[PDB]
């Protein structure tokens, strides 16, 4: 009762700015699935 | 070893059965349903490969190479003709039991070549 009574103050919400990382990040997370796709490439290579 | 096949009786297209000549001390192969009777030229009655080993080259067949859905490349030319494109598959079967193998077939049309790397 008390809690609830003060998120009414502070609020709470989720939103598409949640979801969302900055350039940077997308860069780091781009860059480790293309090593990562290229290594099973390897894999694949020394298989066949 | 290879494998054994079939004889069949020149009077009656029976299968033959091998038997020995116990007086001559000679394997035989003897019709069950006549008198017909011809001598071995092999002695080796039957063989049974349990590793299953033998080139699976002479079970791909040429004509493959005009499947749409293979994989080709230039990558890897062709012994018999210098012909750039093969294209290449795995097994496509089981009793490989682990290997992943690749074989090329030349992609030239009346080629057929055939291999593996
Ligand atoms: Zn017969
Ligand atoms: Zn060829």
């Amino acid at each position: 009762t008390v809690i609830n009574n003060w998120l009414l103050i502070e609020g709470h919400t989720i939103g598409i700015g949640d979801s969302i990382a900055d350039s940077k990040t997308y860069q780091d997370i781009q860059n480790t699935i293309k090593k990562a796709k290229q290594d099973v490439i390897e894999v694949i290579e020394k298989a066949h | 070893p290879g494998f054994v096949g079939i004889r069949f009786c020149q009077e009656c297209n029976n299968m033959l059965y091998p038997k020995e000549d116990k007086e001559n001390r000679i394997l035989l192969y003897a019709c069950r349903n006549c008198d017909y009777q011809q001598e071995a030229d092999n002695s080796c009655i039957y063989v049974n490969k349990i590793t299953h080993e033998v080139d699976e080259l002479t079970q791909i067949i040429a004509d493959v190479s005009q499947d749409p859905t293979l994989p080709r490349t230039e990558d890897h030319p062709c012994q018999k003709c210098g012909h750039k494109e093969a294209v290449f598959f795995q097994s496509h079967s089981a009793r490989a039991e682990d290997a992943m193998r690749l074989y090329y077939v030349c992609t030239a049309p009346h080629c057929g070549h055939r291999w593996t790397e």
